[PDB]
């Protein structure tokens, strides 16, 4: 059966500044079958309260998905998506890089 | 406003 | 200053876990607007635009019936089509049904569209006089065979081409500060190194609406879409969208490569430089 891997982006809705409040998201898409787990962390933790937009997919079939939690960002506190999915052997864990 | 009309596969 | 509404249903079987479930979204354009998902406690159809809020009772319970509708007959497919693949029950599947229909900057009718896929491949689709079917393999021809005997293409290009575009333009007019709006990107290069001899430059769109955008590098004007890393366009969470596109380049050589942007909100395309 068709698997597609979810292309996974971390990333903030506005240009990051300590002490800010703003919004995390990780957006997930490209992926086939639908089902995922997609988790939000703070400094290695599972962070509470996580919304996420509506199953949705694109003209090639597959899925997306936007997963978002409001944040203040400061100097310390990194932040992460963990994915996991029939296409990763391990869930797949990227880091926020607010530099790019 | 989608349809209202049903189909089966 | 072309315009789409589309659904998007997907029922996904759990064996031995439920009934499927089944999960319907409508869009205009790159804005949602509406949404039911079988597992929630609501059964309703369900706004997700302020623009649509202001429909009366009769849409919602008009919305949440056909909906509701859709959702039962998914489930049936869902067992028809294990059938027709002689399938076990060991596994999930997933159904998918898109339609709906475009029109262009002038609000008339462009083409319209409904399609149908099983376990992420092409299963069925309307062909674009609306009249005729393209079956994927075996098991859609005998789909195709009981919809043309059904005539279920005459009731698609009836709504396709009348119902869809009419309610296309209201939503456009009720919805119009959103979804008649164009926000040009806001657009930049970062450059970092990643040793002593490369740097990655990257091209950055930010702020956008609608999602369509084009980004490109260019090295003394060559495509470099063969060294490019392009992203998926993503959504910032406020309505507007985002995307970025990376070289990595030898240090020294960045005054060769330009990024290159294309959007509806822009008066020109854009070419970004590092000199």
């Amino acid at each position: 059966m068709i698997q597609r891997t979810p292309k996974i982006q971390v990333y903030s809705r506005h240009p990051a500044e300590n002490g800010k409040s703003n919004f995390l998201n990780c957006y997930v898409s490209g992926f086939h079958p639908s089902d995922i787990e997609v988790d939000l962390l703070k400094n290695g933790e599972r962070i509470e309260k996580v919304e996420h937009s509506d199953l949705s997919f694109s003209k090639d079939w597959s899925f997306y998905l936007l997963y978002y939690t409001e944040f203040t960002p400061t100097e310390k506190d990194e932040y992460a998506c963990r994915v996991n999915h029939v296409t990763l052997s391990q869930p797949k864990i990227v880091k926020w890089d607010r530099d790019m | 406003l989608g349809y209202g009309f049903v189909n089966y596969i | 200053g072309s315009h789409s509404m589309r659904y998007f249903f997907t029922s996904v079987s759990r064996p031995g876990r439920g009934e499927p479930r089944f999960i319907a979204v409508g869009y205009v354009d790159d804005t949602q607007f509406v949404r039911f998902d079988s597992d929630a406690a609501s059964q309703r159809m369900e706004p997700r635009a302020p623009w649509i809020e202001q429909e009366g009772p009769e849409y919602w319970d008009g919305e949440t019936r056909k909906v509701k509708a859709h959702s039962q007959t998914h489930r049936v497919d869902l067992g028809t089509l294990r059938g027709y693949y002689n399938q076990s029950e060991a596994g999930s599947h997933t159904v998918q049904r898109m339609y709906g229909c475009d029109v262009g900057s002038d609000w008339r009718f462009l083409r319209g569209y409904h399609q149908y896929a099983y376990d992420g491949k092409d299963y069925i689709a309307l062909k674009e006089d609306l009249r005729s079917w393209t079956a994927a393999d075996m098991a859609a021809q005998t789909t195709k065979h009981k919809w043309e005997a059904a005539h279920v293409a005459e009731q698609l290009r009836a709504y396709l081409e009348g119902t869809c575009v009419e309610w296309l333009r209201r939503y456009l007019e009720n919805g119009k500060e959103t979804l008649q709006r164009t926000d040009a990107p806001k657009t930049h290069m970062t450059h970092h190194a990643v040793s002593d001899h490369e740097a990655t430059l990257r091209c950055w769109a930010l702020s956008f609406y609608p999602a369509e955008i084009t980004l490109t590098w260019q090295r003394d004007g060559e495509d470099q879409t063969q060294d490019t890393e392009l992203v998926e366009t993503r959504p910032a969470g406020d309505g507007t969208f985002q995307k970025w596109a990376a070289v990595v380049v030898p240090s020294g050589q960045e005054q060769r490569y330009t990024c290159h942007v294309q959007h509806e909100g822009l008066p020109k395309p854009l070419t970004l430089r590092w000199e």
